[PDB]
RNA sequence: UCUGGUGACUAUAGCAAGGAGGUCACACCUGUUCCCAUGCCGAACACAGAAGUUAAGGUCUUUAGCGACGAUGGUAGCCAACUUACGUUCCGCUAGAGUAGAACGUUGCCAGGC
RNA sequence: UUGGCACCUCGAUGUCGGCUCAUCGCAUCCUGGGGCUGUAGUCGGUCCCAAGGGUUGGGCUGUUCGCCCAUUAAAGCGGUA
RNA sequence: CUGGGGCGGUCGCCUCCUAAAAGGUAACGGAGGCGCUCAAAGGUUCCCUCAGAAUGGUUGGAAAUCAUUCAUAGAGUGUAA
RNA sequence: UUAUUGGAGGUAGAGCACUGUUUGGACGAGGCCGAAUUCAGACAAACUCCGAAUGCCAAUUAAUUUAACUUGGGAGUCAGAACAUGGGUGAUAAGGUCCGUGUUCGAAAGGGAAACAGCCCAGACCACCAGCUAAGGUCCCAAAAUAUAUGUUAAGUGGAAAAGGAUGUGGCGUUGCCCAGACAACUAGUAGUCGAGUGACACUGCGCCGAAAAUGUACCGGGGCUAAACAUAUUACCGAAGCUGUGGAUUGUCCUUUG
């Protein structure tokens, strides 16, 4: 019931909205970490902004 | 009197392509005395329904039990392949 | 170098505002507008009144919904209850 | 010289071209086909210039008819002028064919016969054809 | 339950055909002195009436032939990702239109009399 | 070649022909080698491989281009601001 | 204004399309209008339903009146959509 | 921004019921070729009985993060550009022009694309002779595999072009000819004698020709490659000013036991 999330590639060259998205989640630079309750209001974002980020458990 | 197929397992994903190189055809089956199974027939052997009465006929297939007396309701021919895809059946009940 | 043909027309009019102006669901008041058009594309309901052949305003308080009676034909209602 | 008789308004657009064929890829009316497979127009002479060439093999024998019947008209701006005033005048008329749509039917013929007309007549084309019959 | 009056239900309810009756209730007719009136005519509107008639209207029971609704599977398009200058593929979500399986000859509120 | 677009140059990038001098492609004009001819021979048509070398003197107009005279084995087509 | 400029044409309002299923959205892109009209073609209370297609009937436009039947809007709305 | 529900509107697609365009069959409508309707098919920016993906406004909705708005001083811009896609114009021509919508440059240095504002990764507070990794690569110039396994091509294709042409070469499928003995070859004018394959199609990967331009090879960047090329998978390693390790910088928050 609880995921972190990873930030693996950047954020540049994306479009306005994912840009938007991954800060919040709370990542801000690459390289980062949160670590988040689970929560289908959090597992549809990831969904969105999926294809940067490397989640566990 | 000859043809055979699995049930096909629901919710299948836009891979279902990669299985029509090899020679399948899904189907779905009707009918008064049935309930609608998704069916995975290999169409190697539809050489073999023009060979018994060709197109208006009955043949059974037998999937697992209840081999239905069925009619090939429709195609989906698709040119530039010279192939068939998604046939379907119906009961005579 | 060859003198080119005239054109005949351009001459588009200005524009206006159409469409819906306040949406499904939120907390309007007595006099402003719901929607508004050129005919007759959604007819008024209870507590809605038209104008001159646009702008269906609501008479009094409360929250809209949009609604059809027939088989093409839709409405606007107001409730006022909360 | 196949021309619309009347046309609504004569300087429209071009027709989108990319997709699979509307429909009308089963042959109906012949027992013989000739069907395309690339993406190109034809221009209402060619759709001329492959009826003459397919009538004289078949000595006006069997049943011909064509399927595609040019509706789109197609402006060229005149001989080197600047550009914009406004769009030229209309010279031809045009019919978009997609890929997999069938043009000729042919019938009242045996096949090694008509399967040589069809082909004396893909080469007044600018289009990429394949032979079919009657897909049963 | 059934007949009538007024409601809601996207024609699943309606037209298209066919058979059944009575008027205790609607009609059909009997007329125009009056109420009223046809740019004319009491066919219609209204009024005065009840000997006839179920043929018609409306009611009821069958027929899926006309329209209408309509699923499961597919295929085209497509937001996101990847590859590539090809009238492109490939992968992951949503998902029709036509067409077939068919459902369907209405449903239910409240009144007054059986 | 005739254009289309306006990307560099207006605190100047001199513009047509001709003389002087070349240099480079080959889609070859002559010469060298072949196939094929509805090629008797001599001539000729058409096509392939080939840049090593050759490619004229005058009248006319500013001319480019062009026609015309007399020849020659031939009087090639182009790029190089 | 201007695919450099004069030349030709345009300069404000109204209606579509382009415009990418909210609104918005250009070009010397494609099509049309207006610079008013009506004392009733405005307000109210009642009542009626159409152009056509047949079928016949002094006059015959193919069609100017009359009836009968099948007509869901295929007519009409002073003006362009 | 995201899940949930409820909504507005008519594009892509589809379709012919609507105004319009169409080629075929029978259908009537004079005294030897034509005049309404009906069946089977098609087309559309100004044709829709239908009709999605996405976006868009609102939940007094719940989860996560950091904005938003009102007023008052100070401006700068109103010459944009290339890519990726939906479109008009142009000729499905441009490094063209004109709108939508995204990114980057402008105003951004580094690493890759041989060099190269606009493409591909990623955002530089400064130091160090420290480690992992992204995009692209791993015989040499030049850091890292002459890695592993299956195949493919024989042209320098890789390392710039189509219509067409063709017993090139592979894994694929169907079918008709068959020791009764064909298809190669002999001798007859009825056709005999020779002992292991032959034709048609059907779909696909990789090739060849078609392929001519101007100082000098001349689009591999060069050397050079028959694997150092392409496809298919699995493993490490290099690879930036990214991220970590570490030293001190200036400002802010919170402990504030001033670290
Ligand atoms: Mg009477
Ligand atoms: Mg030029
Ligand atoms: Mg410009
Ligand atoms: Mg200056
Ligand atoms: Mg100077
Ligand atoms: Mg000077
Ligand atoms: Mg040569
Ligand atoms: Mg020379
Ligand atoms: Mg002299
Ligand atoms: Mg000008
Ligand atoms: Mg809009
Ligand atoms: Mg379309
Ligand atoms: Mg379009
Ligand atoms: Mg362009
Ligand atoms: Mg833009
Ligand atoms: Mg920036
Ligand atoms: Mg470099
Ligand atoms: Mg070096
Ligand atoms: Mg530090």
């Amino acid at each position: 019931a609880k995921l972190q999330i990873t930030l693996t590639r950047s954020v540049i060259g994306r479009p306005e909205t994912q840009r938007k998205t991954v800060e919040a989640l709370g990542l801000k630079k690459t390289n980062s970490s949160v670590v988040v309750e689970d929560n289908p209001a959090i597992r549809g974002q990831i969904n969105k902004v999926k294809h940067l980020v490397t989640v566990e458990e | 009197s000859l043809k055979s197929i699995i049930r096909q397992g629901k919710q299948t994903r836009s891979d279902l392509k990669q299985l029509r190189k090899s020679g399948k055809v899904p189907a779905v089956v009707y009918g008064y005395g049935t309930k609608n199974v998704s069916v995975k027939v290999d169409e190697v052997e539809f050489i073999k329904v023009i060979r018994e009465v060709g197109r208006n006929g009955v043949i059974e297939l037998g999937v697992g039990s209840k081999t239905i007396k069925v009619m090939v309701a429709d195609y989906q021919f698709d040119p530039l392949k010279n192939q068939i895809t998604h046939i379907d059946f119906l009961a005579i009940n | 170098k060859k003198g080119v043909s005239s054109t005949k027309n351009g001459r588009d009019s200005e524009s206006k505002r159409l469409g819906a102006k306040r949406a499904d669901g939120q907390f309007v008041t007595g006099g402003s507008i719901l929607y508004r058009q050129r005919g007759t594309k959604i007819y008024p309901g209870e507590n809605v009144g038209r104008g001159g052949d646009d702008t269906l305003f609501a008479k009094i308080d409360g929250v809209v919904k949009f609604e059809r009676k027939g088989r093409d034909k839709k409405q606007v209602s107001v409730y006022a209850v909360a | 010289m196949l021309l619309p008789k009347r046309v609504k308004y004569r300087r429209q657009h071009r027709p989108k071209t990319t997709g699979r064929s509307k429909g009308g890829n089963y042959v109906t009316f012949g027992e013989f086909g000739l069907q395309a497979t690339t993406t190109s127009w034809i221009t209402s002479r060619q759709i001329e210039s492959a009826r003459i060439a397919m009538t004289r093999y078949m000595k006006r024998g069997g049943k011909v008819w064509i399927k595609i019947f040019p509706h789109t008209p197609y402006t060229k701006k005149p001989l080197e002028v600047r550009m914009g005033a406004g769009k030229g005048a209309v010279e031809g008329w045009i019919a978009v064919v997609k890929p997999g749509r069938i043009l000729f039917e042919v019938a009242g013929v045996s096949e090694e016969v008509a399967r040589e007309a069809l082909r004396l007549a893909s080469h007044k084309l600018p289009v990429k054809t394949k032979f079919v019959k009657r897909e049963e």
